[PDB]
């Protein structure tokens, strides 16, 4: 459900919050369904910042679970879902700082009853092609994955060109972890190539 | 009142610490009481050695025993049984606080609003554990780390004053039972997490930092020594003489030459009988440093036993054993040969990213990236007709 | 039993208590199970005495009021597997005497309990639980306020080498001379059982690092003779503890996994889906820093 919200950049520290509006709604969804607990709230994007934190601090005060922020992304971009959620955990890390706070990623999909899944496909004049079934349909989506992996890399080959010519300091603990991609690269011609060769036979 | 306990800090003490005495009286009249608080601290600063230092303290905290904020109090109390060259006496004062403080979270609770009050409790038990270690009963000290560890978990975070008082009983203890290891964890958090007040004397700094060094010295994966001279605590004090050969084995470990090595260790052996004790673990340190580092800048997978023998000064016979406590470290990974007798890495330990590396990770992708839309673009032109 | 007439007076003993069991109290009963155990240890037949012992049940035994027979219980059972030398299952018995509350309470008297299991676990050959035991007794506090003790658990706890008459030599006035395990005429027996534990346990090390090695070399390691060395290859083979393979002119010792098609697929398998779960998981960080700086 809503709340309102105003914000204000010009100080990070200058926000709007209805306070009194949560308590009050939280109390009468209780009473049609009591499986409705407060388990975070949704941020509009249409990005990530560094901001999200002062306002998650907010919502930690609420809950028995830490707070599970939802980036909405609200003009919509990708072949796939434009939602992220992260949710904020809190462990001893030295990059610069002596404990840490900061959002961990976790995988969106979707579950549906048998109602709701229905009132999509009411909605949809489509057939799907999220859904790998048929052999049309598997087609389609190993070429949206070719199209999904070259995007990513841009993003990455991008980021490493703005430390060392737009200079942002040099991280070693995230290039530390770009450092294995290439480590655990395959190699052929190796036995390891031939094995795959008679693999193609059999199938 | 205070009036009378004033007089006699005054006589007692010398001429130059009258308008110390003074200052506090001051604040009291006016009653402004952030700056009584400042006041208190220029005194800990830098006259926690005076002889009064202790009473001074008993009219304050009376005082300000719900008034003001807890970790401001007790603050002074360690300070002061720092400074005590009686630890028998320092063990008693703190063991009828750790009594008063759990009484006086009833009260306090309703005039602060609600608040925490355990806050002086820890700091108070790491105060008996550092009289304890400082008297040698390593064991009484040793049932107190393991009740204070699980009690900074049970909160969401201490903070870093508490934190710093935590970690300064573990480095006390650890260096008495000789474990280089252990050591060297707890002086990296203590930098990090170092409390900004110049009460922490730079003379605590200094001698913290000499026993860091030699931890890494005669650590056991530690490859970490680039990184030690960026800190500003090995940085500053390279200049300094005892502190010049200390870093010089440093710079030797990382250059991976063994005559600058050599030509230092055997004045050092002799003046200090800590590289005597641990002269096993010091000597194969360097073979192990050589080992790891020719493999590191090449791009190849493997080397024969002729080539590692004359990099490390070993024979063929002990270069064997030399492979196997690396692999079991977990600096390398691979296997082995003694009929081809190559040794197979696999697997390389990330390390320091230095700016030519970034460039370096960077080609590879371009090259990839050009691949993968090379292939998307057949992978159209086929299938043309069946997609969803 | 003192008179010759000891054999006709445990028959006796044996075959009364064995068939009453019934309305009396549960500590009179554990008393009367040790009496004829007892006897039984002197009758040369264990067995008997281990099928004594299972008679009375850990359900009702982890009381206070059977406190001080739920120890003589407890070193009896040890008496028992020590004769058929089960050393792992002489550990665990032992194990339960230091978790139970007499013993840890008093500082003094938990001192010989703790030395007694180190000593026995390490006789015990490498299995599944070998390893998860020795790691549990490598962990504890009370290991660490010994030095004794600590030397030989850290020896079998880390994957190096060692030779034979270096730990012989070492320990043999430390922890040789005390009772338990090492110590006494028959005990002096097991002291042997363990020459064969550190020469199976550098080629469990050798397995893991070296994959090829010569049969030249490998008898200088493990210091025995040409024919000695081929003997606990081929036993500990048919043990399934290890790959080992070995050729008769002094070729090649061979370590490495006989390799198929599938295991090699699956392998490859691994990395490939890794390196895709990397990219994106860097990805995370690289819109944080990019934002926010």
């Amino acid at each position: 459900f809503a709340l309102p919200f105003e914000e204000d950049e010009k100080n990070s520290d200058v926000w709007f919050l209805d306070h009194n509006y949560i308590e009050n709604m939280n109390e009468m969804c209780k009473k049609i369904n009591a499986k409705e607990k407060l388990i975070g709230w949704y941020h509009s994007g249409p990005k990530l910042r560094a901001s999200d934190l002062k306002i998650n601090e907010l919502f930690k005060k609420y809950t028995q679970n830490n707070p599970l922020l939802l980036i909405v992304d609200v003009k919509q971009q990708g072949v796939g879902l434009p939602t992220d959620a992260y949710v904020a955990i809190e462990q001893v890390k030295d990059d610069g700082t002596s404990t840490e706070k900061t959002f961990l990623h976790l995988p969106c999909t979707i579950e549906a009853e048998e109602a709701e899944e229905i009132g999509v496909e009411h909605l949809l004049r489509d057939v799907r092609d999220q859904a790998a079934g048929g052999l049309s349909i598997r087609l389609t989506n190993q070429l949206k994955s070719l199209k999904g992996l070259q995007s990513k890399l841009k993003d990455v080959v991008e980021y490493l060109d703005k430390v060392i010519n737009k200079e942002l300091p040099i991280n070693h603990t995230i290039l530390g972890k770009l450092q294995d991609v290439f480590n655990l690269l395959p190699n052929l011609g190796t036995p390891d190539d031939d094995e795959i060769d008679v693999e193609n036979h059999d199938r | 009142e205070i009036d009378t306990i004033l007089s006699t800090l005054r006589m007692e003490a010398d001429p130059s610490l009258h308008p110390l005495f003074e200052q506090f009286e001051k604040f009291y009249e006016e009653k402004l009481w952030f700056q009584l608080s400042e006041s208190l601290t220029k005194f800990f600063d830098d006259a926690k050695s005076t002889p009064l230092r202790l009473r001074l303290y008993d009219n304050f905290v009376s005082k300000f025993y719900d008034k003001i904020n807890q970790l401001s109090v007790v603050k002074y109390l360690l300070a002061s049984l720092k400074d005590s060259k009686d630890f028998d006496e320092s063990l008693k004062y703190l063991d009828d606080l750790k009594a008063q403080f759990q009484e006086l979270d009833s009260k306090k609770q309703r005039n602060n609003g609600s608040k925490d009050h355990g806050d002086g409790i820890l700091l108070i038990d790491s105060e008996i554990a550092r009289t304890y270690l400082l008297k040698n009963d390593l064991v009484k000290a040793r049932d107190l780390l393991d009740d204070l560890e699980k009690t900074l978990d049970k909160k969401d975070s201490i903070p870093l004053r508490i934190t710093n008082s935590f970690y300064s009983t573990n480095s006390q203890y650890f260096k008495f039972k000789n474990d280089f290891n252990s050591f060297y964890y707890t002086s990296l958090l203590y930098l990090s997490t170092l409390e900004p007040s110049t009460s922490i004397t730079l003379a605590e700094r200094q001698q913290l930092a000499y026993d860091l060094s030699i931890s890494a010295l005669l650590g056991d994966k530690i490859y970490n020594f680039g990184e030690l001279l960026h800190h500003p605590i090995m940085e500053t004090i390279v200049n300094d003489s005892n502190y010049d050969w200390l870093f010089q084995l440093l710079n030797a470990l990382t250059v991976g030459d063994f005559d600058k090595f050599d030509s230092l260790i055997k004045v050092q052996i002799s003046k200090i009988p800590i590289l005597a004790q641990h002269e096993s673990f010091l000597r194969q340190k360097i073979c192990l440093m050589t080992l790891i580092e020719t493999v590191f800048v090449k791009n190849i997978r493997m080397l024969s036993f002729e080539d590692i023998s004359k990099a490390t000064h070993l024979p063929k016979d002990n270069v064997e054993h030399l492979v196997m406590r690396a692999i079991s470290l977990g600096l390398l990974k691979g296997s082995i040969d003694q009929v081809n007798e190559l040794v197979t890495i696999s697997w390389v330990q990330p390390r320091i990213i230095s700016g030519d590396q970034i460039t370096k990770m960077k080609d590879r992708l371009v090259e990839w990236n050009d691949q993968v839309e090379k292939l998307g673009k057949k992978m159209e032109a086929r299938g043309q007709s069946i997609w969803v | 039993k003192e008179e010759g007439k000891i054999d006709e007076a445990a028959d006796i003993l044996c075959e009364l208590q064995v068939e009453t069991y019934g309305s009396m109290e549960m500590s009179e009963k554990i008393q009367f199970i040790l009496e004829q155990m007892e006897l039984s240890i002197l009758k040369g037949d264990y067995s008997q005495a281990t099928v004594l012992s299972r008679k009375i049940l850990k359900k009702t035994f982890k009381n206070p009021k059977y406190e001080s027979l739920k120890l003589e219980y407890y070193n009896l059972l040890v008496k028992i597997s020590l004769h058929k030398r089960e050393y792992l299952e002489v550990a665990q018995y032992l194990q339960e005497i230091y978790q139970t509350d007499a013993i840890k309470s008093d500082e003094a008297k938990w001192k010989p309990v703790l030395s007694h299991i180190v000593y026995f676990l390490v006789l015990s050959p490498y299995g599944n639980l070998q390893n998860d035991l020795i790691h549990k007794i490598q962990n504890d506090n009370n290991l660490k306020k010994l030095e004794s003790q600590e030397s030989l658990v850290k020896l079998f706890t880390t994957n190096e080498l060692m030779r034979w008459p270096i730990v012989q030599k070492t320990y043999e006035p430390v922890l040789n001379e005390d009772d338990l395990a090492f110590g006494g005429e028959a005990n002096k027996h097991h002291w042997e059982d363990l020459q064969k534990r550190v020469i199976e346990h550098n080629l469990r090390v050798i397995s893991e690092y070296y994959s090829r090695i010569t049969l030249l070399r490998l008898n200088e390691l493990l210091d025995l003779t040409e024919s000695q060395t081929e003997t606990y290859i081929s036993d500990l083979v048919n043990q399934g503890i290890i790959y080992a393979k070995v050729n008769r002119p002094a070729k090649i010792v061979n370590f490495e996994k006989p390799k198929n098609s599938s295991q090699l697929l699956n392998e490859w398998s691994h990395n490939v889906d890794e390196l895709l779960e990397h990219i994106e998981t860097i990805g995370h960080l690289i819109t944080k820093e990019e934002i926010m700086h």
